[PDB]
């Protein structure tokens, strides 16, 4: 994935 | 009447988002814009009374309201997240607002920065005459 971490 | 309306509207949802030079004392690495707008720089201010985009709880003052375009808006963080929008219109009739869950992605340092562009079709079946006239000058 090219993706940061996530928040919620 | 014999007759009868359908108009329809699009809106485009989107967001930048680059991993700064130097991250920020918090550690935020990111800078990201967030946006809804009308396509082809279209005026959607004839319909919309107002956008409100709803960040993360971690950010100060997290419901923030654009009443005029542009309608956006602009932080620095280090993840991405779930980012409630409502528009608001200029209807005295239903519907008053729509509501979106807009995907506020970040991608990796060493990546090409985001550019994501999400396009939506409003569908107003025989709105009243004045919120007609509003939808039909954008």
């Amino acid at each position: 994935t090219k993706q940061t971490a996530r928040k919620s | 009447m014999a007759s009868s309306c359908a108009v329809q509207v699009k809106l485009e949802l989107g967001h930048r988002a680059q991993v700064r030079k130097k991250p920020t004392v918090e550690g935020f690495t990111h800078d990201w814009m967030v946006f809804v707008r009308g396509p082809e720089h279209s005026n959607i201010q004839h319909f919309v009374e107002k956008v409100v985009f709803h960040l993360h709880e971690s950010f100060p003052r997290p419901k923030r309201v654009c009443k005029d375009p542009p309608y956006k808006v602009e932080e620095s963080g280090y993840a991405g997240f779930i980012l409630p929008i409502e528009v608001y219109f200029k209807n005295k009739e239903e519907p008053r607002k729509v509501r979106f869950d807009y995907d506020l992605f970040l991608h990796l340092e060493g990546h090409p920065p985001v550019n994501h562009l999400r396009c939506e079709k409003l569908t107003f079946n025989n709105p009243t005459e004045d919120f007609r006239r509003k939808l039909l000058k954008a």
